[PDB]
């Protein structure tokens, strides 16, 4: 069997010590599921 | 800047930009720099970072697309050029010391010299037709 557990992601950019890191993400679909 | 002594540096992690330098000096101190005789001699001692030299040799041979590997990793600041002057006629001469393949002892930690030296000069004149040829 094969299936997704979880995930994370990141960017290297030194935005500044606490500056506005801001984005959004979603799967459009995991077309195969179940 | 390749001063051969530490220039000043900081970050203030408050705003998004943070870094500054502060200025200090243009030379490594206490090098003889000049001498004279009261007969009117001078020595315009000029002196340059061998590490700057390495970045230059690197940069220029990478402009030659070659893989660079100076066997001297190790910093020191070295004499480089001088002027001399005609005390009465105002003619003068340039002399230049130049070098490549910096080397260091990978076991004894010792300056292993330069593999190649390059040496150059010119007289120069107040003029009136005579061209100098370096």
């Amino acid at each position: 069997q094969r299936r997704i557990k979880s995930v994370s992601v990141s960017l290297p950019m030194l935005v500044g010590p606490y500056e506005d890191v801001c984005a959004q993400l979603t799967q459009t679909s995991s077309s195969y599921s179940t | 800047q390749g001063l051969g002594i530490a220039s000043l540096v900081m970050t203030v992690p408050h705003m998004s930009p943070t870094h500054w330098r502060c200025d200090l000096a243009l030379n490594k101190p206490w090098l003889l720099n000049v001498m004279n005789n009261n007969r009117g001699a001078e020595t315009c001692l000029f002196y340059r970072s061998s590490a700057q030299f390495w970045l230059d040799e690197k940069q220029l041979v990478e402009a030659a697309g070659q893989q660079p590997e100076c066997h001297l990793p190790f910093p020191m600041h070295l004499h480089w050029r001088s002027e001399i002057f005609d005390e009465i006629t105002g003619n003068r001469l340039t002399q230049e010391q130049e070098y490549a393949h910096g080397s260091w002892d990978g076991q004894e930690r010792e300056f292993r010299g330069f593999g190649r030296l390059i040496q150059r000069d010119t007289d120069g004149f107040a003029q009136v037709d005579i061209p100098t040829h370096p």
